[PDB]
């Protein structure tokens, strides 16, 4: 049966953690629990044309607590890039977290994913995300308890995945 | 509720308003008002048929539903001329003209 | 009461009130005499006289007033002279 | 899912309708929409309508509902294309399956010229559709909202000359929606309860007589004064 | 489970395993659960210890599967890093040649490229860190034997492209954060004397090679490094020439050829243009080649696969691009008209693409074409750029007429333990781009108004009669006629908008059936709430629109409602001045009349509806200004809830455990939010409302506290979960919002804080202390930081009070650990940057141990995790410092108890990977720092070296504290460094790149002046800053 695996990658504080629990259980995490080395989260999607299954990774975002770095990219064909609005650090740090991937990736697919935009100090002006059109990546705004979009990263990845235009959840 | 009578005497002409319960002789004092000639010497015609005097109006053949201001009904007077009662004559108003072209239907 | 006389010499008697509606007859204003309205035309704007003063203000729907297409010019033309 | 004729009416092209209607035989010919392309024509413009009209166009030509280009002319105010289209020969009186008569839509605007034109044609005044509304109904119900301007006041005016007279008290009383407007409610109610003169209930039966011709061209040939045949078409 | 085997690769006393390390390193990506655990731990641990080069120098021989190569070359790669510059010179070319070698043997096998794809990159990747660390003086040849290796062979050349695309990325785009600023700039230098030699090279390979991979390799080469290749190559040659001939116009290469172009477009210079027209004119010439002026790009794109999707909108880029920098020259450029109008037609089409991306890509250029020209002119429709643009501007106007994005943005969001509300975002990706439309066609609109309008009416009466009748299409009709609001003069504005509203209410009327009557009326309620320019100038419209919405919120198909009570609040924004005045014909003030009838407009709304309701009457109200007449209309206008709230009051006195009651805390709860509405709408005047119930509203809280308490004393935190306790809690925190918003709007704070401040003091902070920490209420914090910051000084006195009651047991919560109770944290050093920023003479006030407590929070906030918290900690000390310098009296006291442990403290998070966030305020405040002490402050820091001037003294302090902290910084590092502060003072941005560049080399085990340190170069630098500075 189909079967894939995913890796996240973003620097700390933009809820990398936060979504694969929630799509594993559904309700929301305060705590900034910063992540360490990798875990493997197995995920499930039903859609239209049946099941399908990622193995969700999670590389930390931190210098101090990432682990193997770039190693564990070695056999991901998708991953998420995601980055926090409210901070515009975060957003200056992608493009090296792009490199970073695209040279252990043969341009897999990949989805930029600016996550916090519940929160009303919107300090990432929109108007100047402009570098996820030249690299072809496709850029939703999400945020991980308002559930905004929270299933157009996924749904996108599947569809260039699986191969299938007309693919939709269910 | 109540009806209107037209009233009609060779050319001569009068409107007037009279109750279904009314009798015949109100509309006898209803004609003396204006002509000198006293009720005895009035009878009344619902075309050509007699009116009882002494009949109301109701149960005679004038009713509201029967005649309305704009559509009121004919009643027929006869005076005791030369001490007798004068055939009811009742002379009918000029024919109209006759329709332009423009206006015949379709 | 006043007694109105057609061109064809027909006579008619309405109350005066009544008869009063028209514009005419409120300048005239006991006989009126007209050289050009015919006796078919007279009864017909003394039913309207009676129709209207029964029907002036009232509160319930207006029945239509019933006109025969014959006569229709002469009595626009009564009408306007009348200007009831 | 048209023809190339009704594509052409879309634009509203005369040349390219003109040229296309050589091929007229498509010129009555329905499409996806049941829109005959004189529909489209009315709708847009009137040189459209005219040349349509030149090659045999079907002024009455029916729709999915029946609603003829007329009724579509006179609810877009396009009075050039209302005239052509009654002048060569439209029903004025086209009922589609509400039974709204052109005028009714014409109303439904208060579009004066419209409106004005299907009254100078004798379109009927009293007429009523399925779900109950009259000309007058609408054009009151559109005063009652406030919007329209002095345009509308004469579209009423006009109105109120033709039907002779009128009645909005449902079950002897006004609407709802009347109600709620007492300085506008009180004038309806006046006009209601007046019978109305004399000269005007004649003016509604003359107008009647005459019927369906072009009215002002046919009272010239009324013995009527001047001035009493301007009254007839509505001037005071 | 094998762990027995694992942990033996940490046993570096033994040699390595490479069947062993394969095989776990290989689980790890075919891993799970503790398999997968503890096999990255071990690798992990096992990258870190000294001992790489026998690992390394055994992996990349004995290994077997690709990936276990590759970790051990991230193992050799960590080496290269850390412990380059203090490795023996032999083994620093022994690794050299090992590398380049291994280089040589794996590229060449095949012709091209093989199955070692990443592990070829990542062997490129090792080597570009050696050229890193050793090119423009250990190796003046490796660009020679790249070229000379290149034109040899192309199973070398390919490889070779891709090492140069790598290096120029490290080199050009990748150095800041990751290498000095002086060695990066050594190392553009160097690639700027050297990239010529390369070019040749490219060039030959571009115009005579004839291996696809290779030439794709050197086009994707060539991408990379025109983001800093002087123009001279670019533009002053013939490679725009062979791009557009050769490679735009096959598939596999036409791709990286539009890349190039729209790289080459984007440059700005001014006397290249020629260069540009020549650049345009073939490029359209190829496009029209290529894609054809009538094709459907649409369903092209629809069926087409990723290549002609990214063609497409690479084209797009392109046009964009190019247009949006020089489009004025081809422009002025007279016979090339018809390539601008065809163009202009090519962006068209592209703009009917469905993809988002590319849609906002076009309209981000029919954007500034559209406030160019209205720039040109603000007159409506002649202008020259107008006059040649117009043509095409109708079918820009009806493409965004056609399409619009959404104006609203709705979300269902379940808050506060399970309570579920409706909420709106504000510049979400959606709505931006619905600005952006709604921009471009104001400006359109200002242009062909009349045209606008005559589009419009056209697809409204499409949709009338059927024609185009499509729930999506009016929607779409409906927001783009509300985008224009006061676009047209008003008469225009009226005349379109009666048109609209006729037309629309004759659709109402024409369809049937409950879907299509509810999609018309949402569309018409949504019209009508954007025009309140119109619905101001008529009176009875405005009436009979508010009698229609009343009549709807009675009404309950889905939707309906909800679109209603917006519209309604809406209108009441735009429009609160109508209602409270008698309109020409009108009797009363309309707002009278809603009054009277709010019992039953409201009987059938839900409760978020009625809240809704409520604060649109408020908005109405508040435009009243006679006192007296607005006192009587606030108080019909809370009457209704009153009466339930008296009624709960009386019953809670004569037996207070009804408020166990769930049914009436929920009561309570609504009728809290609903004055919470109204004292937001309403403002200021509220207070007469307030009043009423401060008291017994404040008693029931300290109430709900005492239960909520009790019932987590015996049942612990999981009764929470408890739909009660959520109710409960609800209760508090909209008590709270409403205090705090009405102080918000509040205007008199002297009565404020003579009236309302100490009850809460009373009744809230007491409770708040006594609470058990779970249940303790983080909202409580920012009423009193609210009230500090509307109050100012007039609440000074208090804040001793406050501070005992609340300040010790905040603490407590959150300096066990940086991660739990985050809303107590942002809060309270809210509450704490209100008190300095405002009430600073209470710090001085209170004990010193309070005030040293007080620094101990501020430092132990700004050492957190979280960003915000980080920062507000920083502003928070920064204002701190700040204020100090006036308090001159205790400012010497305070410098000499806690300067030097703050600058120790600043260092020790600058110095720290996980806060580089905040470098900018780092930065100002050790320029702070040391301006203070630069220019002169009366004490001595140091008792012993009083005499010492601090200048000095702070400068060996630092400098030990460094070398404490970093052992291996040579003294000229650590010297240079703290001269620099000094030098640095006075320009911040050069200060904040100093602190980034210290925070470089103190990752490497640099060497004595071994490639690292620069010093005359740095000296130079700094002395000009410390004379910067100076003057
Ligand atoms: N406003 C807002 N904040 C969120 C949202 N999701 C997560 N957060 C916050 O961001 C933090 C996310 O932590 P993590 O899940 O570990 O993700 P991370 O921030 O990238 O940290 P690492 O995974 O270690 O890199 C949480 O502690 C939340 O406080 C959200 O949807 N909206
Ligand atoms: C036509 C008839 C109608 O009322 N349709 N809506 C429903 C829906 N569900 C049950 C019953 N009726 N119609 C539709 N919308 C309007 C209308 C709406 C409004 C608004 F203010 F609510 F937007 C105003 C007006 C106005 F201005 F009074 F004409 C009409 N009418
Ligand atoms: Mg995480």
């Amino acid at each position: 049966v189909p079967t894939f695996k995913l890796v996240l990658v973003g620097d700390g504080g933009t809820g990398k953690t936060t979504f694969v629990k929630r799509h594993l259980t559904g309700e929301f995490e305060k705590k900034y629990i910063a992540t360490i080395g990798v875990e493997v989260h197995p995920l499930s999607f039903y859609t239209n044309f049946g099941e399908i299954k990622f193995d969700v990774w999670d590389t930390a975002g931190l210098e101090k607590f990432g682990g193997l770095r770039d190693g564990y990219y070695i056999n991901a064909q998708c991953a998420i890039i995601m980055f926090d609005v409210t901070s515009r650090i975060t957003y200056k740090n992608v493009p090296n977290w792009h490199r970073d991937l695209v040279r252990v990736c043969e341009n897999i697919p990949i989805v930029l994913c600016g996550n916090k935009v519940d929160v009303k100090e919107r300090k990432v002006k929109a108007k100047t995300i402009t570098f996820h059109r030249k690299k072809n990546l496709q850029y939703y705004d999400i945020s991980a308890k308002s559930n905004y979009n929270f299933e157009k990263p996924f749904l996108w990845l599947a569809r260039k995945l699986a191969g299938n235009p007309q693919l939709e959840f269910v | 509720m109540d009806v209107f009578l037209m009233i009609r005497r060779h050319k001569t002409t009068i409107f007037t308003d009279a109750k279904e319960s009314s009798t015949v002789f109100e509309l006898k004092r209803i004609v003396e008002g204006i002509l000198k000639r006293p009720p005895d010497e009035q009878r009344l015609y619902k075309d050509d048929q007699l009116l009882d005097d002494g009949k109301t109006l109701g149960e005679c053949g004038f009713t509201s539903q029967t005649a309305r201001p704009q559509a009121p009904a004919t009643v027929g007077l006869a005076f005791r001329a030369d001490d007798t009662f004068e055939a009811l004559c009742i002379e009918p108003f000029s024919s109209p003209p006759e329709l332009p072209d423009v206006m015949k239907p379709q | 009461y006043v007694k109105l006389i057609s061109s064809d010499g027909h006579e008619f008697i309405v109350k005066r009130e009544h008869a009063l509606t028209s514009g005419t007859i409120k300048a005239m204003l006991n006989e009126v005499n007209f050289r050009e309205i015919p006796s078919h035309v007279l009864s017909k704007v003394c039913m309207y006289f009676t129709y209207k003063v029964r029907y002036t203000n009232s509160s319930t729907e207006i029945p239509e007033f019933p006109i025969a297409p014959e006569i229709a010019l002469e009595l626009l033309m009564a009408a306007n002279f009348l200007d009831c | 899912t048209l023809k190339p004729l009704h594509c052409a009416c879309m634009v509203s092209d005369a040349d390219c309708v003109e040229l296309l209607l050589e091929k007229g035989a498509e010129v009555n010919a329905l499409d996806g929409y049941n829109r005959t392309a004189l529909h489209y024509a009315a709708e847009k413009d009137e040189a459209c309508v005219e040349v349509l009209l030149e090659y045999g166009a079907n002024p009455n030509a029916l729709d999915g509902n029946r609603d003829t280009p007329l009724h579509w002319a006179a609810f877009k105010n396009n009075a050039e294309c209302v005239r052509a289209l009654l002048e060569s020969g439209a029903s004025v009186n086209a009922l589609d399956y509400n039974n709204d008569t052109p005028l009714s839509w014409a109303a439904m605007k208060g579009n004066l010229e419209s409106v004005s034109i299907l009254l100078d044609y004798g379109a009927e005044v009293r007429v009523i559709n399925l779900i109950g509304q009259t000309p007058i109904s609408r054009l009151v119900a559109l005063l009652v909202r406030g919007l329209g301007t002095e345009k509308e006041d004469s579209c009423f005016e006009l109105l109120h000359r033709a039907v002779g007279h009128f009645e909005l008290r449902k079950n002897g009383t006004m609407p709802r929606e009347v109600a709620r407007d007492p300085q506008l409610c009180e004038k309806l109610t006046v006009l209601c309860s007046a019978p109305g003169t004399l000269k005007t209930l004649a003016r509604y039966a003359v107008r009647r007589s005459l019927g369906l011709q072009y009215l002002p061209d046919a009272v010239k040939g009324l013995p009527l004064p001047a001035s009493l045949k301007e009254y007839l078409l509505l001037l005071e | 489970l094998a762990d027995h085997a694992a942990r033996q690769l940490l046993d570096f006393s033994q040699k390595l395993d490479i069947n062993l390390l394969d095989n776990v390193v290989n689980c790890l990506y075919h891993g799970e659960g503790a398999q997968q655990r503890m096999a990255q731990e071990v690798l992990t641990h096992l990258k870190e210890h000294p001992d790489a080069w026998t690992r390394v120098d055994t992996i990349l021989e004995f290994s077997q599967n690709m990936n276990t190569k590759y970790y051990g070359l991230q193992i050799l790669e960590n080496v290269i890093k850390t412990r380059w510059k203090i490795l023996p010179r032999n083994q620093c070319e022994g690794i050299k040649k090992y590398v380049v070698g291994l280089i040589i043997k794996t590229s060449s096998d095949p012709t091209c490229v093989e199955k070692e794809k990443v592990y070829i990159g990542k062997l490129n990747m090792i080597l570009v860190q050696i050229l890193k660390q050793e090119w423009p003086k250990h190796w003046p040849t490796f660009i020679s034997d790249i070229v000379g290796a290149s034109r040899t062979s192309e199973s070398l050349c390919q490889n070779n492209m891709v090492i140069l695309k790598l290096l120029s990325e490290e080199v050009f785009d990748f150095s800041s954060g990751q290498i000095t600023q002086v060695k990066s700039k050594h190392l553009k230098d160097s690639m700027c004397n050297e990239f010529s030699q390369i070019f040749q090279l490219c060039q030959f390979v571009m115009e005579n090679s004839q291996n696809a991979p290779l030439v794709h390799a050197t086009l994707e080469t060539l991408l990379r490094f025109l983001n800093w290749i002087p123009l001279g190559y670019i533009f002053e040659t013939k490679l725009i020439s062979t791009l557009i001939y050769k490679f735009l116009n096959v598939p596999m290469f036409r791709n990286v050829s539009l890349k190039c172009l729209t790289e080459i477009a984007g440059v700005s210079v001014s006397q290249y243009e020629e260069q540009f027209v020549t650049l345009f004119t073939l490029t359209m010439m190829q496009l029209k080649q290529m894609l054809p002026l009538n094709t459907n790009i649409r369903l092209a794109y629809s069926n087409g696969k990723d290549d002609e999707q990214n063609f497409i909108q690479n084209l797009s880029l392109f046009l964009c691009t190019f247009l949006k920098e020089h489009d004025q020259l081809i422009e002025k450029r007279l016979n090339l008209r018809e390539t601008l109008m065809e163009a202009l037609h090519y962006m068209l089409l592209v703009s009917e693409v469905e993809e988002t991306e590319i849609f906002k890509i076009c309209l981000e250029y029919w954007n500034h074409l559209a406030a160019e020209l209205y720039r040109e002119s603000p007159f409506s429709t002649v202008p020259p750029r107008r006059q040649l643009y117009l043509p095409m501007l109708f079918k820009v106007r009806l493409l965004m007429v056609s399409r619009m994005a959404k104006p609203e943005e709705v979300l269902v969001v379940e808050n506060d333990q399970g309570e579920v509300v409706r909420e709106f975002m504000k510049d979400t990706d959606s709505i931006n781009l619905y600005k952006n439309m709604r921009e471009t066609l104001v400006y359109l609109t200002h242009l062909d108004y009349v045209d606008t309008e005559r589009i419009m009416t056209e697809k409204l009466h499409n949709q009338v009669n059927g024609t185009e009748w499509s729930w999506k299409n009016l929607n779409t009709l409906c927001w783009a006629i509300g985008s224009i609001s006061g676009a047209m003069h008003e008469e225009d504005e009226k005349r379109f908008l009666v048109t609209v509203i006729k037309d629309l209410l004759g659709l109402c009327e024409q369809k049937r059936g409950k879907d299509n009557k509810a999609i018309i009326a949402s569309n018409i309620m949504y019209i009508v709430g954007q025009y309140p320019r119109f619905l101001r100038a008529h009176w009875k419209f405005l009436k009979t629109v508010v009698n229609k919405l009343f009549e709807f919120m009675h009404e309950t198909h889905d939707g309906v409602q909800d679109m209603a009570c917006d519209t309604f609040i809406k209108i009441a924004q735009k429009c609160r001045r109508h209602f409270v005045q008698v309109q020409v014909g009108e009797v009363m003030p309309f707002i009278d009349e809603i009054l009277n009838n709010i019992n039953t407009i409201i009987c059938d709304l839900q409760p978020q509806q009625v809240h809704t309701f409520y604060e649109a009457v408020g908005y109405m109200i508040g435009a009243q200004t006679d006192q007296t007449v607005q006192e009587h209309l606030i108080e019909k206008y809370m009457l209704l809830p009153n009466q339930v709230w008296d009624s709960i009051i009386q019953q809670a006195t004569k037996n207070v455990d009804i408020l166990k009651d769930p049914e009436t805390v929920k009561q309570l709860g609504s009728i809290l939010k609903t004055n919470v509405r109204a004292c937001k709408a309403v403002g200021h005047p509220f207070v007469i409302q307030l009043g009423r119930i401060y008291l017994d509203m404040l008693n029931v809280y300290k109430c709900l506290s005492e239960n909520i308490s009790a019932a987590i004393q015996a049942n612990g935190e999981m009764v929470t979960k408890q739909p009660l306790i959520r109710s409960m809690r609800t209760v508090k925190r909209e008590t709270l919002k409403l205090i705090s918003g009405w102080v918000s709007r509040s205007n008199d704070p002297q009565m404020v804080a003579e009236n309302f401040v100490p009850p809460l003091l009373d009744a809230v902070l007491i409770d708040y202390q006594r609470n058990v920490p779970a249940a303790r209420e983080p909202e409580v914090l920012s009423t009193m930081a609210i009230i500090v910051n509307k109050l100012g000084g007039h609440i000074t006195a208090e804040i001793p009070q406050i501070f005992d009651a609340v300040f010790e047991c905040t603490l407590n919560m959150i300096n066990k650990d940086f991660e739990e109770y985050p809303e107590h944290r942002t809060n309270f050093f809210l509450l704490l940057q209100a008190v300095n920023s405002h009430c600073f003479p209470a710090f001085l006030a209170i004990p010193p141990t309070q005030f040293k407590l007080v620094l101990d929070s501020i430092i132990w906030a700004f050492k957190h995790t979280m960003r915000n918290v980080a920062d507000t900690g920083l502003q928070i000390l920064f204002t701190l410092l700040q204020n100090v310098a006036q308090e001159e009296a205790a400012a010497q006291s305070f410098y000499q108890t806690y300067f030097c442990d703050i600058l120790q403290h600043i260092f020790s998070v600058v110095t720290d990977t996980s806060h580089t966030a905040g470098l900018t305020m780092h930065a100002s405040i050790l320029a702070y720092m040391f301006n203070l002490v630069e220019e002169g402050k009366i004490s001595t820091s140091l008792n012993p070296g009083n005499p010492v001037n601090n200048q000095i003294f702070l400068q060996e302090y630092v400098a030990n504290l460094l070398k404490s902290a970093f052992p291996h910084l040579q003294d000229a590092q650590v010297k240079l460094f703290v001269t620099g502060l000094f030098s640095l003072n006075q320009d911040i941005p050069a200060f904040k790149e100093h602190l980034r560049d210290f925070l470089v080399q103190i990752k490497e085990f640099a060497g004595e002046d071994t490639s690292d340190l620069f010093l005359e170069e740095r000296e130079i630098a700094l002395r000009q800053a410390d004379e910067e500075k100076h003057k």
